RNA sequence: UAAAUCGAGAG
DNA sequence: TCATACGCCTCTCTGCTTATCGGTAG
DNA sequence: CTACCGATAAGCAGATCTCTCGATTGCGTATGA
């Protein structure tokens, strides 16, 4: 339902997708302080 | 005086008439939301303790303080049923209790790894469990030369 | 069971040596224990008993349709004239010896004869025993039913309390 | 053993075996009825046998009934005997129960059986009389103080208790002090032993003996008060009637 | 081929194991603990294991471990387990009973 | 009415030196225990107005929470004058914040905030900024009597714990971040907290959560 | 999920269906199971038993067993038990080889 | 309803025909009593049964994660904590207790002075520490329950069972002495203690539901003049636990009032703070 | 990993499948939230049940 | 020997 | 005339989830 | 002016211990005899 047909991405954004893609991937080795304190990387 | 509903804040402002320092409500949610986590712990053991007040089966505190620091062990107001019961390392015993379509579906999809810890997942396999006598092992010392 | 809805399961088959035996040499056949009556409140059978008692000594029968008595006329009072006339206890108490001792008890007994029906639900129906025998295809677990040699269920709250006692091995 | 629904611990105990070769159904001693929240109203309860030494020893050890004197509810103990042991006791404990040699001595064998190691010591061992003259004359407390004197372990001194029982003061007279139970190095001197004593009563002198002695004399203590309290009862019966 | 599956396991295995001189569990040995004990030993023994204690007729295998446990000649080593998965090795014979 | 808000504004003042205190910042028992002679003579106009300017402040560690925390650093407070919350006047307090070079920064508001500052105020690290309501702080939680001793745990302190318990960060109970005690505490995500609770059966035991 | 449905008699129940409601497999094979070596009968009080016994009629004491491993000191009793055969209390119904 | 008969003499028709009633009230609220526990006690106890004290003392769900650090607080078994608390009984009883325990073969394996020490120091401090608020109490030596292990240092007790002890000594002079009964009771507490393995979380859940199976429409049915009247029983257990409803059907709130507010200036507060709806004024209204 | 923070298998408790959840859960939701694709303009037509 | 539904039910 | 194999033949509680309509930024 | 965010209202989904007996098991239909 959230895809593109064109693109065939994420109807979201693909920096979102980084975003949760290394989220998620830190967050798995239980660095949950970590895990928050990435998105302080916005600029 | 006791009131008809929960409202922390109204009576806030009265200062003159109410000792604020002891504002108990029937509430949870409430307390859990204005007053922190322990506030919300101690009010769910007070609840679940005057409930055997009247109808007097006087209970000790010990398995009271047990239930109120499990509906609290994650900050805050969980439930024992399948909405509070995902939060679980073990799928075999959520699907043990109910819903194991629901629970099997989201095991799989994110390939979750059963350590075989609660004893619904041991007896499940077969394994021993591991509370009281299964809570150790037990060697055989040997003279070898 | 009585006609008093008071339930009872033949605990042991007393012999009549060591039942105990009355003055007159009177046997009882079935012993109620009297703490049955202050619970349930069962005063009908403690009228009937002596009722029946002053009807089998007068060889009459007794009446027994509520709302006869009152409060000036007590079932009591009225079956302990017949008691008394036909020369047993007033209050239908009756002299006893115990069977095994030989000596009189303390206090005499309250004996009589009361209308006793017996019940369809009998006991080898409960009876259930099983070691090994046939067992499931999908589950290789034993069978479910009495005549099919099947086990009893140890379910949820059977494993639940096995688990409470720290008993594992029991569980396994 | 275990009475459907198993709603809580008690409701799964292990009993020892013995068997009774005349009957066709299980024999349950009165104690454990309170536990199971069971009856006889033709209740049917299963029997489990276990197969490994495993689950025999842990049956034996951790879920044997003597170690489940108190429900872990509220602490309060859940055993104890029930219904006409509470009356027979009531009844023996009295000032009126005199017993001569014959009686003492024969109600006391009839729940001291040594042969089976109910009691300790390889003789039975008596008191003296409470009256020397005329004749000699025991007491039912007498009887009750030489049977705790008897199963509680030797080397070790009695149980020193005071406590109370529901029957009130005015009800045995005037200036009597039965209300208030009594001991003394194993000896009983006051009061009888209504319910409050023995069954779910917390504080009572088979809840005390078990913390004093460990359990398994609790339990010892228990069968042998129901054995005398069932042979003094078919001595002296008792029995309700319309007169009362 | 096969040391470094090895050795990788043994260190993880020493890395659990508390050391004799820390070992701040109940000195006394727990109700479960003598339950085990008792029902290992006397599988032992029912299995032709070799005893040390004389047995005055008895049959009972679960009475023998007992009177060994009485008298402490237990040839058992218990291993009690901590939640994060270390484990101290008490002995039944520095155990108390009760 | 006047009165009734000045009494309002007080107590929330009273509040928060108190919960600048419990952190672990230089405060004595006045400006907390200011009187209502006091805070009219002081903070009132000619008619007896907020002026609610002149009542920000800086809260500096003390020798003992330095000791404790060697990386405790400066905290900024400031009490908005319009009912509102201005977007520049947010602005003006957020560069400020960094402009003195304070560690932490603690803003109060009257009745409502824009969300473009819930977007905007975890932009400059290491200074954490947090927000909070006049009308949520005219009573103390911590004075409540179900509500426990909270109190902060050091790094030392948690790591000795961590190593007693065999435990890791995840494993302990957790506390959100969102109550009003871990907000009341400025209790950064990742620290053990340490809990007195007054049990029926046993006194005085302590339980350590940790918010995350 | 299945559509269509006018009279019928019966909807079939699917996979699904065999491991979720009360009846499912897993609250009703794995949680609990039909045991082997139990019984269930009526129970009649008896104040003659030490209040941590059961009193097991005869007719239980036969077909229930225990597999007592023979050994050196339990080959007398065992020995009588298995004389005695599966009739007589006390005895043996199967004696199971290595 | 009210009859004058008795089960002795009989009683009339009437009074028959309502004593028919009551028992039928009676056997139908024994169905539903019988009908409503079984969810609210399974559901406990499969989120519960695998909580259970490790050998640390410390109660915790099978994967590890805490729920308590210690149980209760002090972590005495509860089937053994009838007798600690009856201090005239174990002093009437010493000899025979200190036989069963056997201090002698309990010291080669066990420390006594700095747990002794430690809770003296404690002891004193909240002696000194006693009246004041409790948010003030900024705890320097915490329970000594939090270091020693109760299990392995004698003397290591709760507050409340070490207050307990002191007072009674205080209160009570008594040939033994206080301090070797000191030592016994200490020992008491250290023998009382939960061992490593109960399955802890299967008691509670155990507990907290059989009890719920005697519980339905008791006699606790009031309607004298008026009342809050809020929900009990097995109803009011599943929403606190069950269900956890943040919109339960009688939600309310304890005011403590200062000790200078008299039934006067009160009740014109209550009723200055009750709701007053538009419809309580209007006496009627005429449509024309 | 190299301070024993977290072994190479990761550490699964409850408060991080909590945060999973939360996490997903929310990314999904935010994945069906908006309608045009700004990844490359020529958004895409949904499906229906 | 199955499997499902209904009635009588027992604790 | 007419039998067995195919073809279907109206009086309870908690959530969660999504649709539609108010307000505010740009 | 118009896109984004929540705030109800309706629908969707799921809940409200063991065992023994007895009884029972579909109409419609359509072509080969
Ligand atoms: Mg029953
Ligand atoms: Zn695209």
């Amino acid at each position: 339902r959230a895809s593109c047909l064109f693109c065939h991405h994420f109807r979201l954004k693909s920096v979102e997708v980084h975003r949760y893609a290394c989220k998620l991937r830190l967050l798995q080795y239980g660095l949950i302080d970590e895990s928050y304190k990435l998105d302080e990387i916005t600029l | 005086l006791v009131t008809e509903g929960v409202n922390f804040q109204a009576m806030w402002d009265q200062e003159a008439f109410i000792d604020v320092d002891g504002i108990t409500s029937n509430d949870v949610a409430a307390v859990l939301k204005t007053y922190g986590v322990e506030a919300a712990r101690n009010t769910i053991v007070n609840e679940i303790n005057n409930v055997f007040s009247r109808y007097a089966i006087s209970v000790s505190f010990r398995h009271l303080d047990l239930i109120a620091d499990m509906m609290t062990r994650q900050g805050t107001y969980l439930a024992f049923n399948r909405q509070g019961m995902e939060t679980s390392t073990s799928s075999f015993m959520k699907m043990s209790y109910e819903t194991t379509c629901q629970f099997l579906t989201k095991a799989v999809l994110d390939n979750e790894r059963e350590q075989l810890d609660s004893p619904s997942a041991r007896i499940v396999v077969g394994k021993l469990n591991n509370v009281g006598t299964g809570s150790f092992d037990v060697l055989a010392k040997v003279p070898n030369a | 069971s009585s006609r008093h809805g008071q339930k009872g399961v033949c605990s042991r088959k007393w012999p009549t040596i060591d039942m105990p035996f009355s003055e007159t040499g009177i046997q009882p056949d079935i012993i109620i224990n009297p703490h049955a009556f202050p619970s349930r409140m069962t005063i009908g059978m403690f009228v009937e008993s002596l009722a029946g008692k002053a009807g089998a000594l007068h060889g009459i029968a007794q009446d027994s349709t509520p709302w006869i008595f009152n409060e000036d006329d007590t079932p009591a009072d009225y079956f302990g004239e017949q008691l008394a006339k036909a020369g047993y206890n007033y209050h239908g108490n009756e002299p006893m010896y115990s069977g095994a001792t030989g000596e009189e008890l303390r206090a005499d007994i309250y004996v009589g004869v009361v209308y006793y029906q017996r019940l369809r639900h009998m006991v080898n129906d409960k009876f259930q025993v099983r070691s090994t025998g046939p067992v499931n295809s999908l589950t290789m677990q034993p069978v479910k039913g009495r005549k099919r040699h099947g086990g009893i269920r140890v379910g949820e709250m059977e494993r639940d309390a096995l688990i409470g006692h720290g008993t594992s091995f029991l569980l396994q | 053993m275990n009475r459907q629904p198993t709603l809580h611990k008690a409701s799964m105990m292990g009993h020892k075996v013995r068997v009774l070769p005349n009957e066709k159904t299980l024999r349950l001693h009165y104690a454990n009825t309170g536990a199971y929240n069971a009856d006889f109203d033709g209740d049917e309860m299963n029997m489990h046998f276990p197969q490994n030494e495993n689950a025999r020893a842990e049956a034996l050890n951790l879920a044997n009934t003597d170690s489940q004197y108190l429900t872990p509810t509220s602490g309060s103990p859940v055993r104890g005997l029930i219904q006409d042991h509470i009356s027979a006791g009531v009844w023996l404990t009295s000032k009126d129960s005199f017993f001569t040699r014959e009686q003492y001595q024969q109600y006391i064998y009839g729940c001291i059986r040594p042969e089976d190691g109910h009691t300790t010591r390889s003789k039975i061992v008596t008191l003296p009389p409470t009256i020397f003259k005329p004749y000699p004359l025991w007491t039912g407390k007498q009887i009750i103080t030489t049977v705790l004197l008897n199963v509680t372990p030797p080397d070790m001194p009695g149980i020193n208790l005071i406590s109370k029982n529901k029957i009130k003061n005015e009800y045995w007279g005037k200036g009597s002090l039965e209300n208030e139970v009594l001991f003394k190095d194993g000896a009983l001197l006051c009061g009888i032993l209504d319910k409050s004593q023995y069954g779910a009563s917390k504080y009572g002198i088979v809840h005390s003996l078990h913390e004093v002695y460990g359990p398994e004399v609790a339990a010892k203590v228990l069968s042998v008060l129901g054995r005398l309290f069932t042979n003094y009862i078919t001595a002296t019966a008792f029995t309700c009637g319309m007169d009362d | 081929d096969f040391q470094q599956h090895e050795q990788i396991r043994r260190k993880t295995l020493k890395e659990k194991a508390i050391p004799k001189d820390q070992r701040a569990t109940t000195p006394y040995m727990t109700k479960y603990e003598r339950a085990r004990i008792l029902g290992t030993r006397a599988l032992q023994i029912s299995m032709n294991a070799p005893v040390f204690v004389d047995l005055e007729g008895e049959t009972d295998p679960l009475r023998i471990a007992m009177k060994e446990l009485a008298e402490k000649k237990i040839p058992l080593v218990i291993r009690r387990y901590l939640p994060d998965g270390s484990f101290e090795d008490w002995s039944v014979e520095e155990l108390i009973v009760d | 009415e006047n009165e009734r808000n000045i009494s309002r504004l007080w107590r929330a003042f009273r509040t928060v030196k108190e919960m600048v205190k419990d952190r672990g910042y230089f405060i004595t028992q006045e400006e907390v225990e200011l009187p209502l002679e006091d805070f009219k003579a002081k903070y009132c106009d000619s008619m007896g107005r907020p002026q609610r300017k002149m009542m920000s402040f800086q809260a500096n560690p003390t020798e003992e929470s330095i000791s404790k925390f060697p990386d405790m650093g400066s905290l900024w407070v400031e009490f908005c004058d319009e009912p509102s919350v201005g977007v520049k006047t947010m602005k003006t307090f957020v560069i400020h914040i960094q402009e003195k070079n304070f560690q932490t920064g603690i803003f109060v508001y009257q009745n409502n905030i824009t969300p473009s500052a819930m977007k905007l105020v975890p932009s400059i690290p290491p200074a954490t900024i947090e927000t909070f309501n006049e009308a949520a702080l005219v009573v103390n939680i911590t004075h409540h009597e179900l509500v426990p001793k909270h109190i902060r745990l050091s790094s030392d302190e948690k790591r000795e714990l961590l190593k007693r318990y065999r435990l890791k960060e995840s494993q302990l109970p957790r506390i959100q971040r969102a109550d009003p005690v871990a907000l009341y505490l400025g209790l950064k995500r990742g620290e053990v907290v340490k809990i007195i609770r007054k049990s029926e059966t046993s006194g005085r035991y302590a339980s350590y959560r940790i918010c995350m | 999920k299945a559509q269509g449905r006018t009279s019928g008699k019966v909807p079939i129940p699917g996979v699904k269906q065999a491991l979720e409601k009360k009846e499912g497999l897993f609250r009703k094979h794995m949680m609990g199971k039909r045991v082997n070596y139990a019984a269930r009968s009526v129970i009649s009080p008896d104040p003659n038993i030490e209040t941590n016994e059961i009193g097991v009629p005869p007719v239980f004491a036969v077909k229930l067993t225990y597999p007592e491993p023979v050994t050196a000191y339990n080959i007398a009793e065992l020995r009588q038990a298995v004389i005695n055969g599966p009739d007589k209390w006390p005895g043996a119904t199967q004696i199971q080889n290595e | 309803g009210y009859v004058k008969g008795r089960f002795y003499s009989g009683i009339k028709p009437q009074e028959y025909y309502f004593h028919c009633m009551a028992g039928r009230e009676g056997l139908i609220d024994t169905a539903v009593k019988t009908s409503r526990s079984g969810y609210l006690q399974r559901c406990l106890t499969k989120q519960l049964e695998g909580v259970h004290v490790s050998y640390d003392n410390s109660i915790r769900d099978a994967d590890g994660t805490l729920v308590q650090f210690m149980y209760g607080g002090d972590a005495i078994d509860i089937t053994k904590e009838s007798h600690m608390t009856q201090f005239e009984f174990c002093l009437d009883n010493y000899y025979a207790l200190l036989k069963k325990y056997n201090p002698s073969a309990l010291i080669e394996h066990l420390d006594v002075e700095s747990a002794l020490k430690y809770s003296k120091k404690t002891l004193k401090y909240r002696k000194k520490h006693s009246k004041e608020p409790h948010y003030k109490q900024s705890v320097k030596y915490d329970p000594v329950l939090a270091k020693y292990n109760p299990a392995k240092y004698l003397g290591s007790v709760s507050e409340n069972f070490q207050d307990k002890l002191e007072s009674f000594l205080d209160k009570n002079s008594k040939g033994v002495n206080e301090k070797k009964f000191r030592a016994l009771m200490q020992l008491k507490y250290m023998r009382s203690l939960i061992n490593p393995g109960e399955a802890v979380g299967i008691i509670a859940s155990q507990s907290v539901g059989e009890p719920s199976t005697q519980m339905t429409l008791n006699t606790f049915h009031f309607a004298g003049h008026g009342a809050a009247n809020v929900t009990l029983g097995i109803p009011r257990l599943r929403e606190i636990v069950m269900t956890a409803s943040a919109a339960i059907k009688t939600p309310q709130m304890t005011l403590p009032i200062w000790n200078d507010v008299s039934d006067e200036q009160a009740d014109t507060f209550c009723k200055s703070i009750s709701k007053v709806l538009l419809s309580e004024v209007i006496d009627k209204v005429i449509v024309t | 990993l190299s301070d024993g923070r977290t072994t190479e298998r990761g550490s699964f408790t409850a408060t991080v499948n909590d945060e999973r959840k939360k996490l997903v859960h929310e990314f999904h939701k935010k994945l069906l939230s908006r309608g045009k694709c700004d990844n490359c303009g020529m958004f895409s037509p949904k499906f229906r049940k």
